[PDB]
Protein backbone atom coordinates (compact mmCIF):
# COMPACT_ATOMS: atom_id res chain seq x y z
CA UNK A 1 0.00 0.00 0.00
CA UNK A 2 3.09 2.93 0.17
CA UNK A 3 5.48 1.19 -2.66
CA UNK A 4 1.89 1.62 -4.97
CA UNK A 5 1.90 5.77 -3.92
CA UNK A 6 3.08 8.26 -6.81
CA UNK A 7 6.27 10.19 -6.33
CA UNK A 8 4.92 13.66 -7.66
CA UNK A 9 5.32 16.83 -5.89
CA UNK A 10 7.91 15.99 -3.40
CA UNK A 11 9.08 18.69 -1.16
CA UNK A 12 11.91 19.64 1.33
CA UNK A 13 10.40 18.55 4.03
CA UNK A 14 9.69 15.01 2.13
CA UNK A 15 13.30 14.45 1.17
CA UNK A 16 14.71 15.01 4.60
CA UNK A 17 11.58 12.95 5.84
CA UNK A 18 13.35 10.24 3.39
CA UNK A 19 16.66 10.86 4.36
CA UNK A 20 16.03 10.40 8.38
CA UNK A 21 13.11 8.09 8.57
CA UNK A 22 15.81 5.84 6.43
CA UNK A 23 18.71 6.78 8.99
CA UNK A 24 16.39 4.92 11.81
CA UNK A 25 16.02 2.04 9.82
CA UNK A 26 20.24 2.31 9.25
CA UNK A 27 20.11 2.88 12.88
CA UNK A 28 18.73 -0.96 13.87
CA UNK A 29 20.81 -2.61 11.31
CA UNK A 30 24.03 -1.10 12.43
CA UNK A 31 23.18 -1.97 15.98
CA UNK A 32 22.48 -5.38 15.15
CA UNK A 33 25.57 -5.94 13.70
CA UNK A 34 27.26 -4.87 16.81
CA UNK A 35 24.84 -7.21 18.85
CA UNK A 36 26.06 -9.56 16.99
CA UNK A 37 30.18 -8.81 16.62
CA UNK A 38 29.58 -8.47 21.11
CA UNK A 39 28.39 -11.76 21.23
CA UNK A 40 30.84 -12.62 18.55
CA UNK A 41 33.52 -11.39 21.94
CA UNK A 42 31.53 -13.04 25.20
CA UNK A 43 31.32 -16.47 23.33
CA UNK A 44 35.29 -16.39 23.03
CA UNK A 45 35.95 -15.32 26.48
CA UNK A 46 33.70 -17.90 28.05
CA UNK A 47 35.53 -20.15 25.69
CA UNK A 48 38.58 -19.25 26.60
CA UNK A 49 37.52 -19.88 30.19
CA UNK A 50 36.16 -23.02 29.72
CA UNK A 51 39.20 -24.16 27.72
CA UNK B 1 12.49 -46.05 31.60
CA UNK B 2 16.44 -44.32 31.45
CA UNK B 3 16.97 -44.76 28.08
CA UNK B 4 13.45 -42.83 27.07
CA UNK B 5 13.94 -40.29 28.77
CA UNK B 6 17.88 -39.61 27.59
CA UNK B 7 16.10 -40.08 24.02
CA UNK B 8 13.70 -37.34 24.98
CA UNK B 9 16.18 -35.01 26.77
CA UNK B 10 18.43 -34.82 23.70
CA UNK B 11 15.27 -34.16 21.43
CA UNK B 12 14.90 -30.92 23.81
CA UNK B 13 18.47 -30.06 24.17
CA UNK B 14 19.23 -30.31 19.74
CA UNK B 15 16.25 -30.40 17.57
CA UNK B 16 13.84 -28.22 20.14
CA UNK B 17 17.00 -25.85 20.47
CA UNK B 18 17.67 -25.67 17.13
CA UNK B 19 14.28 -24.67 15.92
CA UNK B 20 14.08 -22.42 18.80
CA UNK B 21 17.01 -20.65 17.55
CA UNK B 22 15.37 -20.73 13.99
CA UNK B 23 12.92 -18.31 15.45
CA UNK B 24 15.08 -16.21 17.26
CA UNK B 25 16.87 -15.49 14.61
CA UNK B 26 13.72 -15.50 11.86
CA UNK B 27 12.39 -12.24 14.58
CA UNK B 28 15.01 -10.16 14.15
CA UNK B 29 14.21 -10.58 10.48
CA UNK B 30 10.93 -9.41 11.05
CA UNK B 31 11.53 -6.87 13.67
CA UNK B 32 14.05 -5.06 11.04
CA UNK B 33 11.62 -5.28 8.30
CA UNK B 34 8.75 -3.89 11.18
CA UNK B 35 10.92 -0.92 11.06
CA UNK B 36 11.34 -1.40 7.05
CA UNK B 37 7.39 -0.80 6.65
CA UNK B 38 6.96 1.63 9.55
CA UNK B 39 9.31 4.17 8.23
CA UNK B 40 8.13 3.81 5.08
CA UNK B 41 4.25 4.18 6.56
CA UNK B 42 6.00 7.76 8.14
CA UNK B 43 7.27 8.64 4.89
CA UNK B 44 4.47 8.25 2.79
CA UNK B 45 1.62 9.44 5.73
CA UNK B 46 3.35 12.60 5.94
CA UNK B 47 4.20 13.24 2.39
CA UNK B 48 4.13 16.77 1.15
CA UNK B 49 3.67 18.21 4.66
CA UNK C 1 4.60 -15.85 -3.79
CA UNK C 2 7.47 -17.27 -6.72
CA UNK C 3 9.95 -15.76 -4.03
CA UNK C 4 10.44 -18.20 -1.65
CA UNK C 5 9.37 -20.85 -3.92
CA UNK C 6 12.93 -20.98 -5.54
CA UNK C 7 14.68 -23.36 -2.99
CA UNK C 8 10.95 -25.02 -2.24
CA UNK C 9 11.79 -26.20 -5.65
CA UNK C 10 14.97 -27.81 -5.51
CA UNK C 11 13.65 -29.64 -2.08
CA UNK C 12 10.99 -31.33 -4.16
CA UNK C 13 13.19 -31.88 -6.75
CA UNK C 14 15.18 -34.44 -4.13
CA UNK C 15 12.01 -35.53 -2.27
CA UNK C 16 11.02 -36.54 -5.61
CA UNK C 17 14.39 -38.33 -6.62
CA UNK C 18 13.46 -40.75 -3.63
CA UNK C 19 9.86 -41.07 -4.87
CA UNK C 20 11.97 -41.59 -7.74
CA UNK C 21 14.44 -44.18 -6.78
CA UNK C 22 11.91 -46.39 -4.62
CA UNK C 23 9.73 -46.49 -7.87
CA UNK C 24 12.84 -47.94 -10.14
CA UNK C 25 14.29 -49.96 -7.57
CA UNK C 26 10.60 -51.43 -7.70
CA UNK C 27 10.11 -50.78 -11.61
CA UNK C 28 13.58 -52.58 -12.75
CA UNK C 29 11.43 -55.23 -12.16
CA UNK C 30 9.70 -54.22 -15.59
CA UNK C 31 11.21 -51.23 -16.91
CA UNK C 32 12.52 -51.28 -20.21
CA UNK C 33 12.58 -47.83 -19.75
CA UNK C 34 15.69 -46.50 -18.88
CA UNK C 35 15.89 -43.38 -21.64
CA UNK C 36 13.00 -41.71 -20.22
CA UNK C 37 15.15 -41.56 -15.87
CA UNK C 38 18.55 -39.81 -17.27
CA UNK C 39 16.83 -36.32 -17.47
CA UNK C 40 15.80 -36.61 -13.49
CA UNK C 41 18.84 -38.39 -12.77
CA UNK C 42 20.74 -35.54 -14.29
CA UNK C 43 18.88 -33.18 -12.67
CA UNK C 44 19.25 -34.55 -9.24
CA UNK C 45 23.09 -34.79 -10.19
CA UNK C 46 23.10 -31.11 -11.05
CA UNK C 47 20.80 -29.77 -7.09
CA UNK C 48 23.40 -32.21 -6.07
CA UNK C 49 26.56 -30.65 -7.41
CA UNK C 50 24.82 -26.66 -6.94
CA UNK C 51 24.12 -27.23 -3.33
CA UNK C 52 27.65 -28.28 -2.74
CA UNK C 53 28.72 -25.23 -4.43
CA UNK C 54 26.98 -23.18 -1.53
CA UNK C 55 28.57 -25.12 1.10
CA UNK C 56 32.27 -24.91 -0.74
CA UNK C 57 32.21 -21.37 0.38
CA UNK C 58 31.34 -21.85 3.69
CA UNK C 59 34.40 -25.27 3.51
CA UNK C 60 36.89 -22.16 3.70
CA UNK C 61 39.14 -20.34 6.09
CA UNK C 62 38.00 -16.94 4.06
CA UNK C 63 34.83 -16.86 4.92
CA UNK C 64 35.61 -18.08 8.68
CA UNK C 65 37.71 -15.44 9.19
CA UNK C 66 34.94 -13.48 7.80
CA UNK C 67 32.56 -14.24 10.54
CA UNK C 68 35.32 -14.31 13.38
CA UNK C 69 35.33 -10.01 12.06
CA UNK C 70 31.84 -9.44 11.13
CA UNK C 71 15.33 -26.95 10.96
CA UNK C 72 18.29 -28.37 8.62
CA UNK C 73 16.93 -32.18 10.00
CA UNK C 74 14.54 -32.83 6.58
CA UNK C 75 17.40 -31.49 3.78
CA UNK C 76 19.80 -33.79 5.52
CA UNK C 77 17.28 -36.79 5.60
CA UNK C 78 16.40 -36.42 2.38
CA UNK C 79 19.73 -36.50 1.48
CA UNK C 80 21.09 -39.22 3.40
CA UNK C 81 18.27 -41.30 1.58
CA UNK C 82 19.95 -41.26 -1.48
CA UNK C 83 23.21 -42.68 -0.09
CA UNK C 84 22.35 -46.13 -1.58
CA UNK C 85 21.32 -44.07 -4.78
CA UNK C 86 21.48 -46.47 -8.10
CA UNK C 87 24.37 -43.93 -9.27
CA UNK C 88 27.36 -44.04 -7.32
CA UNK C 89 28.11 -40.61 -8.62
CA UNK C 90 24.66 -39.56 -6.81
CA UNK C 91 25.57 -41.72 -3.56
CA UNK C 92 29.04 -40.57 -3.59
CA UNK C 93 27.15 -36.61 -4.02
CA UNK C 94 24.44 -37.02 -0.53
CA UNK C 95 27.84 -38.72 1.30
CA UNK C 96 30.15 -35.64 0.78
CA UNK C 97 27.42 -33.56 1.28
CA UNK C 98 26.98 -35.27 4.82
CA UNK C 99 30.52 -35.27 5.62
CA UNK C 100 30.65 -31.23 5.23
CA UNK C 101 27.48 -31.01 6.80
CA UNK C 102 28.65 -32.58 10.09
CA UNK C 103 31.98 -30.23 10.11
CA UNK C 104 29.41 -27.39 10.69
CA UNK C 105 27.14 -29.23 13.02
CA UNK C 106 28.83 -32.18 15.37
CA UNK C 107 24.97 -33.13 15.20
CA UNK C 108 24.35 -35.23 12.35
CA UNK C 109 23.96 -38.46 15.10
CA UNK C 110 21.04 -36.71 16.52
CA UNK C 111 19.48 -35.87 13.07
CA UNK C 112 19.30 -39.48 12.30
CA UNK C 113 18.21 -40.60 16.05
CA UNK C 114 15.40 -38.00 15.63
CA UNK C 115 14.16 -39.48 12.06
CA UNK C 116 14.72 -43.27 11.15
CA UNK C 117 17.90 -44.29 12.39
CA UNK C 118 17.38 -47.60 11.02
CA UNK C 119 16.68 -46.70 7.60
CA UNK C 120 19.40 -44.09 7.29
CA UNK C 121 21.96 -46.63 8.95
CA UNK C 122 20.93 -49.50 6.75
CA UNK C 123 21.88 -47.46 3.97
CA UNK C 124 25.45 -47.11 4.95
CA UNK C 125 25.85 -50.72 5.86
CA UNK C 126 24.50 -51.67 2.23
CA UNK C 127 26.75 -49.28 0.98
CA UNK C 128 30.00 -50.78 3.60
CA UNK C 129 29.06 -54.86 2.47
CA UNK C 130 32.26 -56.36 -0.04
CA UNK C 131 31.05 -57.32 -3.21
CA UNK C 132 34.25 -59.42 -4.84
CA UNK C 133 32.20 -59.81 -8.53
CA UNK C 134 33.00 -55.92 -8.82
CA UNK C 135 36.12 -56.85 -9.77
CA UNK C 136 38.82 -56.04 -12.70
CA UNK C 137 42.64 -55.05 -12.45
CA UNK C 138 43.67 -51.35 -12.61
CA UNK C 139 47.07 -53.09 -14.01
CA UNK C 140 45.72 -52.13 -17.43
CA UNK C 141 47.66 -48.53 -18.89
CA UNK C 142 44.77 -47.40 -21.10
CA UNK C 143 42.69 -45.53 -18.27
CA UNK C 144 39.43 -44.44 -19.85
CA UNK C 145 38.19 -41.71 -17.39
CA UNK C 146 34.34 -42.27 -18.89
CA UNK C 147 34.84 -45.72 -16.86
CA UNK C 148 36.83 -44.78 -14.74
CA UNK C 149 35.26 -41.97 -13.62
CA UNK C 150 32.37 -44.34 -12.72
CA UNK C 151 35.05 -46.85 -10.72
CA UNK C 152 36.39 -43.84 -8.93
CA UNK C 153 32.79 -43.02 -8.24
CA UNK C 154 32.19 -46.50 -7.29
CA UNK C 155 35.16 -47.29 -4.82
CA UNK C 156 35.33 -43.21 -3.60
CA UNK C 157 31.76 -44.84 -1.26
CA UNK C 158 33.64 -46.89 1.49
CA UNK C 159 36.51 -44.22 1.52
CA UNK C 160 34.23 -41.79 2.01
CA UNK C 161 32.18 -43.64 4.83
CA UNK C 162 35.50 -44.41 6.19
CA UNK C 163 36.95 -41.00 6.65
CA UNK C 164 33.45 -39.64 8.09
CA UNK C 165 34.08 -42.04 10.93
CA UNK C 166 37.78 -40.97 11.09
CA UNK C 167 36.66 -37.56 11.21
CA UNK C 168 34.02 -38.03 14.06
CA UNK C 169 36.73 -40.39 16.05
CA UNK C 170 39.56 -37.50 15.40
CA UNK C 171 36.98 -34.80 17.13
CA UNK C 172 35.92 -36.30 20.38
CA UNK C 173 36.34 -34.19 23.51
CA UNK C 174 35.84 -36.83 26.02
CA UNK C 175 32.75 -38.86 26.01
CA UNK C 176 30.99 -37.12 23.15
CA UNK C 177 29.02 -39.49 20.95
CA UNK C 178 29.06 -38.93 17.54
CA UNK C 179 28.14 -39.82 13.59
CA UNK C 180 31.15 -42.48 14.18
CA UNK C 181 29.73 -43.85 17.44
CA UNK C 182 26.12 -43.65 15.13
CA UNK C 183 27.45 -45.57 12.55
CA UNK C 184 29.89 -47.80 15.17
CA UNK C 185 26.22 -49.05 16.54
CA UNK C 186 27.42 -47.47 20.03
CA UNK C 187 24.42 -47.75 22.41
CA UNK C 188 21.58 -45.39 21.56
CA UNK C 189 21.52 -44.15 24.90
CA UNK C 190 24.19 -41.87 24.04
CA UNK C 191 26.14 -44.56 26.23
CA UNK C 192 29.48 -44.90 25.18
CA UNK C 193 30.38 -47.51 29.05
CA UNK C 194 27.29 -50.00 27.91
CA UNK C 195 28.60 -52.81 25.44
CA UNK C 196 28.06 -53.86 21.81
CA UNK C 197 24.76 -55.57 20.54
CA UNK C 198 26.40 -58.96 19.28
CA UNK C 199 25.14 -60.18 16.36
CA UNK C 200 24.13 -57.06 14.97
CA UNK C 201 24.71 -55.02 11.73
CA UNK C 202 26.69 -52.14 12.35
CA UNK C 203 29.99 -50.49 10.16
CA UNK C 204 31.95 -52.18 13.32
CA UNK C 205 30.74 -55.42 12.11
CA UNK C 206 31.86 -54.89 8.69
CA UNK C 207 34.85 -53.58 9.34
CA UNK C 208 35.67 -55.82 11.37
CA UNK C 209 34.70 -58.48 8.84
CA UNK C 210 36.06 -57.05 5.52
CA UNK C 211 39.61 -56.40 7.67
CA UNK C 212 39.75 -60.38 8.08
CA UNK C 213 39.05 -60.84 4.07
CA UNK C 214 42.51 -61.53 2.41
CA UNK C 215 41.33 -60.33 -0.54
CA UNK C 216 39.72 -56.91 0.62
CA UNK C 217 43.41 -56.24 2.29
CA UNK C 218 45.29 -57.38 -1.27
CA UNK C 219 42.81 -55.18 -3.31
CA UNK C 220 42.06 -52.17 -0.71
CA UNK C 221 45.32 -51.72 2.20
CA UNK C 222 44.70 -48.05 2.50
CA UNK C 223 41.61 -48.65 3.54
CA UNK C 224 42.60 -51.43 5.59
CA UNK C 225 45.01 -49.03 7.26
CA UNK C 226 42.16 -46.22 8.12
CA UNK C 227 39.49 -49.62 8.94
CA UNK C 228 42.68 -50.59 11.61
CA UNK C 229 43.25 -46.74 12.64
CA UNK C 230 39.47 -46.83 13.46
CA UNK C 231 39.74 -49.96 15.32
CA UNK C 232 42.72 -49.21 17.38
CA UNK C 233 40.63 -45.37 18.35
CA UNK C 234 37.94 -47.37 19.77
CA UNK C 235 40.13 -49.65 21.57
CA UNK C 236 42.43 -46.44 22.94
CA UNK C 237 39.68 -43.84 24.48
CA UNK C 238 39.63 -44.05 27.74
CA UNK C 239 35.73 -44.69 27.75
CA UNK C 240 35.08 -47.23 24.77
CA UNK C 241 38.08 -49.45 24.94
CA UNK C 242 36.18 -51.44 27.44
CA UNK C 243 32.93 -52.40 25.14
CA UNK C 244 35.49 -52.92 21.94
CA UNK C 245 37.91 -54.96 23.48
CA UNK C 246 35.13 -56.96 25.14
CA UNK C 247 33.33 -57.63 21.67
CA UNK C 248 36.59 -58.32 19.86
CA UNK C 249 36.95 -61.21 22.23
CA UNK C 250 33.30 -62.15 22.09
CA UNK C 251 32.84 -61.84 18.81
CA UNK C 252 36.16 -62.22 17.73
CA UNK C 253 38.70 -64.12 19.41
CA UNK C 254 41.28 -64.72 16.62
CA UNK C 255 41.32 -61.13 15.44
CA UNK C 256 45.32 -60.37 16.81
CA UNK C 257 46.26 -63.78 14.88
CA UNK C 258 43.96 -63.30 11.83
CA UNK C 259 44.95 -60.26 11.23
CA UNK C 260 48.96 -60.23 11.33
CA UNK C 261 48.53 -63.63 8.66
CA UNK C 262 46.91 -61.55 6.38
CA UNK C 263 48.73 -58.60 6.86
CA UNK C 264 52.00 -60.32 6.48
CA UNK C 265 51.34 -62.28 3.53
CA UNK C 266 49.79 -59.30 1.68
CA UNK C 267 53.21 -57.17 2.43
CA UNK C 268 55.62 -60.60 1.39
CA UNK C 269 53.68 -60.82 -1.90
CA UNK C 270 57.11 -59.04 -4.13
CA UNK C 271 55.84 -56.82 -7.06
CA UNK C 272 53.51 -54.87 -4.86
CA UNK C 273 54.04 -51.03 -4.74
CA UNK C 274 55.63 -48.66 -2.20
CA UNK C 275 52.58 -47.44 -1.47
CA UNK C 276 50.50 -50.81 -0.46
CA UNK C 277 53.75 -51.86 1.53
CA UNK C 278 53.40 -48.11 3.31
CA UNK C 279 49.70 -48.92 4.23
CA UNK C 280 50.05 -52.46 4.90
CA UNK C 281 53.09 -51.49 7.49
CA UNK C 282 51.11 -48.74 8.96
CA UNK C 283 47.85 -51.49 9.37
CA UNK C 284 50.28 -53.65 11.25
CA UNK C 285 51.32 -50.67 13.95
CA UNK C 286 47.74 -50.63 14.90
CA UNK C 287 47.24 -54.49 15.78
CA UNK C 288 50.37 -54.56 17.69
CA UNK C 289 49.19 -51.39 19.61
CA UNK C 290 45.27 -52.47 19.91
CA UNK C 291 46.56 -55.94 21.06
CA UNK C 292 48.66 -54.08 23.50
CA UNK C 293 45.90 -52.79 25.12
CA UNK C 294 43.87 -55.74 25.12
CA UNK C 295 47.19 -57.86 26.82
CA UNK C 296 47.81 -55.03 29.48
CA UNK C 297 43.91 -55.08 30.71
CA UNK C 298 42.24 -58.26 29.81
CA UNK C 299 44.41 -61.55 29.28
CA UNK C 300 42.42 -64.19 28.26
CA UNK C 301 42.92 -67.71 27.95
CA UNK C 302 43.52 -67.30 23.89
CA UNK C 303 46.12 -64.51 24.33
CA UNK C 304 47.93 -67.02 26.77
CA UNK C 305 47.39 -69.16 23.14
CA UNK C 306 48.49 -67.00 21.29
CA UNK C 307 52.10 -65.88 22.64
CA UNK C 308 52.77 -69.54 23.98
CA UNK C 309 51.93 -71.16 20.67
CA UNK C 310 52.39 -68.82 18.02
CA UNK C 311 54.58 -65.44 19.19
CA UNK C 312 56.95 -67.43 21.60
CA UNK C 313 56.77 -70.77 20.59
CA UNK C 314 58.91 -72.75 23.29
CA UNK C 315 60.29 -75.95 21.67
CA UNK C 316 59.00 -79.02 23.46
CA UNK C 317 55.21 -77.95 21.88
CA UNK C 318 56.20 -78.85 18.40
CA UNK C 319 56.10 -82.96 18.79
CA UNK C 320 52.11 -83.25 19.74
CA UNK C 321 49.91 -83.94 17.09
CA UNK C 322 46.83 -83.86 18.98
CA UNK C 323 44.94 -81.39 18.08
CA UNK C 324 57.50 -69.76 7.96
CA UNK C 325 55.24 -69.25 11.42
CA UNK C 326 54.50 -65.97 12.81
CA UNK C 327 57.11 -65.46 15.91
CA UNK C 328 58.92 -62.81 17.26
CA UNK C 329 61.72 -62.43 15.45
CA UNK C 330 59.29 -63.64 11.71
CA UNK C 331 57.24 -60.17 13.07
CA UNK C 332 60.72 -58.25 13.30
CA UNK C 333 61.68 -58.93 9.60
CA UNK C 334 58.55 -58.21 7.92
CA UNK C 335 58.97 -54.18 8.96
CA UNK C 336 62.29 -54.48 7.03
CA UNK C 337 64.43 -51.67 9.28
CA UNK C 338 65.90 -50.72 5.80
CA UNK C 339 64.84 -47.06 5.60
CA UNK C 340 64.79 -45.55 2.14
CA UNK C 341 67.42 -43.23 1.93
CA UNK C 342 65.41 -40.42 1.37
CA UNK C 343 66.94 -38.26 -1.57
CA UNK C 344 66.33 -33.94 -1.22
CA UNK C 345 63.97 -32.38 -3.47
CA UNK C 346 65.97 -31.13 -6.79
CA UNK C 347 62.74 -28.12 -6.32
CA UNK C 348 64.60 -27.28 -2.95
CA UNK C 349 67.86 -26.57 -5.04
CA UNK C 350 65.75 -24.73 -7.70
CA UNK C 351 63.69 -22.51 -5.18
CA UNK C 352 65.81 -22.12 -1.50
CA UNK C 353 63.42 -19.45 -0.51
CA UNK C 354 60.39 -21.57 -0.80
CA UNK C 355 61.10 -24.80 1.14
CA UNK C 356 58.93 -23.91 4.00
CA UNK C 357 55.45 -22.97 1.75
CA UNK C 358 56.42 -26.12 -0.83
CA UNK C 359 56.42 -28.60 2.34
CA UNK C 360 53.23 -29.09 4.74
CA UNK C 361 53.39 -30.52 8.16
CA UNK C 362 51.67 -33.51 8.99
CA UNK C 363 50.95 -32.72 12.86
Amino acid sequence: KIKSSPKDNETTADLERERIYSLATKIDDDIIKVENKLLGVVNKINQNQVK
Amino acid sequence: ALKRMRDLENHLNFHIHTQLEMMRKKQIELIQRYIEVWSNLEIYQSKGK
Amino acid sequence: QSKKTTLENIIKIIDYSNDQSILIQQQIQQQQQQQQQGYNQDSSRVILNLVFQQLQQQDNDDFNLLVLKCDYSRPIVSIAKLIDHELPAISLRAIRLIYSFECYTHQISTVFLDSDPNLILSKFIKMMEFNESNFEDFSGTNYDQTISFIRYASNSVQWTIAQLIMLCLSNISSGRYTLAHFLLGCSSNLDLSKDFIPNSKSCLTLIIKNVMNSQFVERYPHLVDCYHEIIWKMSSDPITWKPMIKYIQEEFPNYYHDSLLILRNAITINGSSERRTEALISSMSWVFKTCSISIQNSYSIEMKQFLTRLIFPSLMNLNQPSMSPINILSLYNTIEFQLPEINRPRIFSMYPNLIEYFTTNIN
